[PDB]
């Protein structure tokens, strides 16, 4: 149902 | 009182709008799947020889969600699969009822028919007129016992009392596991309803005669693959996986001894035990069942063994053992 | 239920277990010994009863 | 955690029996292998506890709940309290030739509410796996058999396992409570090393148990037969308030006194 | 951990620690889950057993298990294959165990603990000994250089500052242990009553460096008699993290601000409370004296307001990642030393340098388009000398 993209749903931080 | 000891129970649960609110915790559809789990798993565990069916009733249509088994596992399966189920329409009682009067019209006349209805929508549309479904359910013996929820709906008050069953309403979540936990005991039978004999037969497991010499290889009855033993029938000569299931072909049913020997606590109730706190010249400090200090006034006695049973002895006597454990001796 | 299936001996057993365990503790050696430990793993064995 | 449970039968008469035949098996060691089956189950950690009962023709009572040895010091209480306990128990009893079948069902009992009593005061953080490593060592009581079926399945219920370890005599009736719950059983023929089959087969708990060969199950005959005669019986008849299985037709069953009617 | 340090030991020193009963009860204890079953069967067995039986004796499945375990009991040294019996010492050692042969101590071991770590920080007011300062200094985490001074914190002190009381407690004592053979304790005297406690001269000395870590309470003037404490066999946070890299420090204690004033920096300062913000010249100041990023976030999370912990994460995530930013920002540069080769005329021998240098784990980077490779210092002179040979 339209879910947030992957960047702003979990960190994209490396560590 | 003489009970039912085979008895076949419809659980039919309403696929109504108003399972979508949330007056409970979780969503209220969920949760009387989630505890009608908790039901089909008991109600076995507590009558083997009986069997249950379960049916659906949304959009105005009863379709049966499973039919008349002995296996808690299928029917708890079919609960999981129907907690993403749509529930979007209006129960139709007369559509629900009719299916189960169709499938219990043919039974035998000594198994004792119910019906557990859990009603949600105060709403029931319905093709045609109840009240002379009613009468024929009468005539049917069969016991509709209603558990509403949230709503002492006149046109259920009137199913359950006339047709010989009880109704109930939902106090609270943890007051919805005592109201079905009760229907899982036997109900009574009334003046109205008989009992008659029933043929059974008792399937001796059998494996490979003596290294596979002889052997019976087959896959089930009801992707199996072989297997080297398996339940067989007097009569049948057929692998059964595993037990009670009525004999497919015979249609005699199948049941090892010890499910036979489950049910026999509801023919025997244990007397209840009076309750004392004091002392009352009890010298044991230590109870007599678990043999721990009684940190509680409280006592639990028998009326032959007159022995001391503390809080914790005494509910767990009367909930699951069925038995007083001294007194047996 | 449905499961299938001389006084003297019950006082002359019951006095005989009453003087028994006045030794006890023989745990250093009595309960079990290298040769009989040693048989039961054998028979745990595949091979073995 | 786990609670173990040694259900042993201390009945007089058949560990009496076996100190008149002088046999190398006695009571006094089979004690002691349950003492050390008992302190290698709580010495396996420290968050496991045990119990010990008992069994006799009168009544079952438990056998449970610095280092002089140089043994661990609860240990050494365990020891104290077991070895005192059952010494009082075979030596002091009375004698009733009318009751001389041991009793197991009613120790049981008194095994299963312990586990719930000592469920009910273990903390919610921790979750435990009781069991009853029931030894038996004498023939069972044909009037125990419904008494001893209700035992099982509160067992079955709560989750507790039966590994009945039977001796000198394989208990039918016994072999059937350890399949229903999923406990082991295990018919020891050599006496003497006994408590060597429980370090293995036993010992290990139910969480372990599965990750381990074991032997195989034995076949479980679930024999039924007539209340008429009390022989096996592959097709029986019952009726819905008895609930009792019957040799033949008849037009009503003694137990029930009902009306049956001819259909 | 404590398995690990065992396994780190020679046979000798082993067999000598399987002393009085408890020691291999203790060793035993940390026996995962299988093995403990195998010590029991082996136990009164004289007779060594083929090392297949033991193989077959757990199912296909969970099979990783079974060799694990093996593994560790063979590293612990606890049988032999004598071709699997057990030690006769541990097997007569442990039959021995195995039927054979408050609130106060609590406030005492976290205070006397907590001022070791004031005088780990440059707290005036700490315990002050001459042998527990070189104990620091000698263990790693401190250095002096000049005993009038007062020592400072190396760059593994700092680290050691945020850990968790356990680890930071088991951590100084693996330390203590491996010093203890240095300066001339027997590490099973001390190794061996470890283990007696979690139920002579060089315990005398261990015994009083216990009771100054506050593991140990004599309570009567140093008797024989000693009563441990909770820490010796082997609590609530107040730290509220905002999203505006705020951090409202539910402290009494003088100690836990200097921990979080290591890393942030301290605003205002009040009885149940003090106002530290995060900025990145604390955090790079923090990271650069030594700290971890990883640590920052972890002492954060452990020490985690209440108020924090239903909310997940506790710690807000742009917190945690804007402080992963700012310690991964300092080593954008990755410093590395080597040797570049250049002016490869020989196109085709620079293949075969390459492949000799990969073969001596020498090349650290390589560039086939522009015909060069880096080689640290260490390896330079393999390289060159190969070069040489031709
Ligand atoms: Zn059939
Ligand atoms: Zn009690
Ligand atoms: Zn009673
Ligand atoms: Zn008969
Ligand atoms: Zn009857």
């Amino acid at each position: 149902a339209k879910e947030r993209p992957i960047w702003l749903r979990e960190s994209t931080v490396q560590g | 009182v003489r009970l039912g000891m085979m008895r076949h129970l419809y659980v039919v649960v309403d696929g109504s709008r108003t399972m979508e609110d949330q007056d409970l915790k979780p969503n209220r559809l969920t949760c009387t799947l989630k505890l009608l789990e908790y039901f089909v798993e008991e109600y076995f565990d507590q009558n083997p020889i009986s069997q249950i069916g379960i049916i659906v009733t949304k959009s105005k249509r009863a379709e049966k969600l499973t039919e008349l088994s002995g296996n808690p596992r299928k029917h708890i399966t079919s609960l999981k699969k129907a907690v993403d189920m749509t529930c979007h329409g209006e129960p139709s009682l007369y559509n629900s009822l009719s299916i189960a009067m169709q499938t219990l019209k043919h039974m035998p006349g000594h198994t004792s028919r119910e019906v557990l209805i859990i009603f949600s929508s105060l709403t029931t549309c319905d093709p045609s007129n109840i009240y002379d479904l009613i009468k024929t359910l009468k005539a049917a013996k069969i016991r509709v016992s209603v558990i509403g929820l949230s709503a002492e709906v006149r046109v259920c008050t009137v199913l359950a009392r006339e047709t010989g069953g009880t109704y109930h309403v939902i106090l609270d979540e943890s007051h919805y596991k005592e109201l079905l936990t009760h229907h899982v005991s036997p109900p009574p039978a009334s003046s109205s309803s008989e009992c008659s004999l029933i043929r059974m037969g008792f399937p001796q497991h059998t494996i490979a005669s003596l290294s596979d010499q002889d052997a019976k290889p087959s896959f089930s009855m009801a992707e199996p693959g072989l297997t080297l033993g398996g339940y067989f029938c007097p009569q049948c000569r057929a692998k059964y996986c595993e037990l009670p299931v009525e004999c497919k072909i015979c249609g005699l049913t199948l049941v090892s001894a010890p499910h036979l020997a489950r049910s026999y606590h509801h023919l025997f109730p244990l007397d209840a035990f009076q309750e004392i706190p004091l002392e009352e010249y009890n010298g044991e400090r230590f109870c007599y069942g678990c043999q721990g200090e009684l940190k509680d006034q409280h006592v639990y006695v028998c009326a032959v063994c007159q022995n001391v049973f503390c809080v914790d002895c005494d509910v767990f006597v009367h909930d699951s053992l069925h038995c007083c454990p001294g007194c047996i001796h | 239920g449905p499961t299938p299936i001389t006084s003297q001996d019950i006082i002359n057993s019951f006095q005989s277990i009453r003087q028994e365990m006045e030794a006890y503790t023989p745990k250093l050696t009595q309960v079990l010994s290298s040769s009989a430990a040693s048989s039961t793993i054998t028979a745990l064995s595949p091979g073995g009863a | 955690l786990n609670l173990l449970v040694i259900v042993v039968d201390a009945n007089p008469i058949w560990w009496g029996k076996q100190a008149l035949k002088e046999s190398q098996f006695t009571l006094s060691k089979c004690i002691d292998a349950v003492m050390v089956l008992g302190n290698s189950h709580l010495f396996m950690n420290r968050s496991n506890k045990l119990a010990v009962i008992a069994s006799h023709i009168q009544e079952s009572r438990f056998l449970y709940p610095g280092s002089k040895d140089g043994k661990y010091e609860l240990l050494t209480s365990a020891n104290e309290v077991i070895v005192e306990e059952i010494k009082d128990l075979m030596t002091k009893s009375d004698i009733k030739g009318q009751h001389t079948e041991t009793l197991l069902a009613g120790s049981l009992a008194k095994a299963l509410c312990y586990i719930h009593r000592m469920n009910k005061e273990v903390k919610d953080n921790q979750e435990m796996k009781s069991r009853i490593l029931v030894i038996k060592a004498a023939e069972d009581s044909a009037l125990q058999y419904m008494n001893f079926m209700n035992v099982i399945f509160a067992a079955q219920k709560q989750n507790i396992l039966i590994d009945a370890c039977v001796l000198d005599s394989d208990s039918g009736l016994l072999q059937q409570a350890c399949d229903i719950t999923g406990g082991l059983y295990l018919k020891v023929p050599q006496m003497p090393s006994l408590l060597q089959y429980l370090l293995w087969v036993f010992l290990p708990d139910q969480d372990q148990r599965s990750q381990l060969i074991l032997p195989p199950p034995v076949h479980v005959d679930y024999r039924a037969a007539c209340f008429c005669h009390r022989n096996l019986i592959e097709i029986g008849y019952v009726c819905s308030v008895c609930l009792s299985i019957f040799c033949n037709f008849s037009p009503i069953c003694t137990t029930c006194e009902t009306a049956f009617k001819i259909s | 951990n404590l398995q690990e340090f065992l396994g780190g030991l020679s046979p000798g020193v082993l067999d000598r620690l399987y002393g009085h009963p408890a020691t291999c009860l203790a060793v035993f204890r940390e026996l995962p889950s299988l093995a403990k079953n195998w010590v029991m069967r082996m136990l009164f067995l004289e007779q060594p057993l083929p090392q297949a039986a033991v193989a077959l004796w757990v199912k296909k499945e969970f099979s990783k298990a079974q060799e694990e375990s093996t593994g560790l009991l063979s590293g612990l040294r606890i049988w032999h294959t004598q071709l699997l019996i057990l030690n006769p010492i541990f097997r007569q050692n442990l039959r021995i165990a195995l039927l054979g042969g408050v609130p106060s101590l609590d406030k005492y071991a976290e205070e006397r603990w907590e001022v070791v770590l004031h005088f780990m920080v440059g707290s005036p007011s700490a315990a002050v000994s001459q042998d527990l300062a070189q104990l620091l200094s000698q263990a790693g985490l401190m250095k002096s250089t000049e005993p009038g001074e007062p020592p400072c914190i190396t760059s593994a002190g700092f680290q050691f500052l945020l850990l968790d009381t356990p680890a930071q407690l088991w951590y100084f004592m693996l330390q203590y242990l491996q010093t203890a053979q240095s300066r001339g304790m027997d590490l099973v005297e001390i190794l061996s009553f470890l283990f007696q406690l979690s139920f002579s001269d060089s315990l005398l000395n261990f015994l009083q460096h216990l009771r100054e870590f506050g593991l140990v309470f004599q309570r009567k003037r140093k008797s024989r008699r000693y009563y441990p404490t909770r820490l010796a066999i082997n609590q609530p946070g107040f730290i509220v993290v905002e999203t505006n890299y705020r951090l409202y420090a539910y402290t009494e204690s003088e100690l836990q601000i200097a921990l979080i004033a290591l890393f942030s920096e301290m605003l205002y300062r009040f009885p149940n409370m003090v106002v530290a913000q995060v900025t990145r010249e604390s955090v790079q100041q923090a990271i650069a004296s030594g700290i971890t990023a990883q640590q920052i976030i972890h002492f954060l999370r452990t020490r985690a307001h209440p108020v924090m912990l239903k909310q997940t994460p506790v710690l807000p995530p742009t917190i945690t990642d804007q402080i992963r930013l700012w310690e991964l920002e300092r080593d954008r540069l990755r410093f590395t030393e080597g040797v570049l080769y250049n002016q490869f005329l020989s196109q085709v021998d620079f293949e075969l340098l390459l492949a000799h240098a990969r073969e001596l784990g020498v090349l650290v980077f390589e560039n086939s388009a522009k015909r060069l490779m880096v080689v640290t210092p260490a390896g330079h002179s393999d390289v060159k000398r190969f070069w040489k040979r031709q």
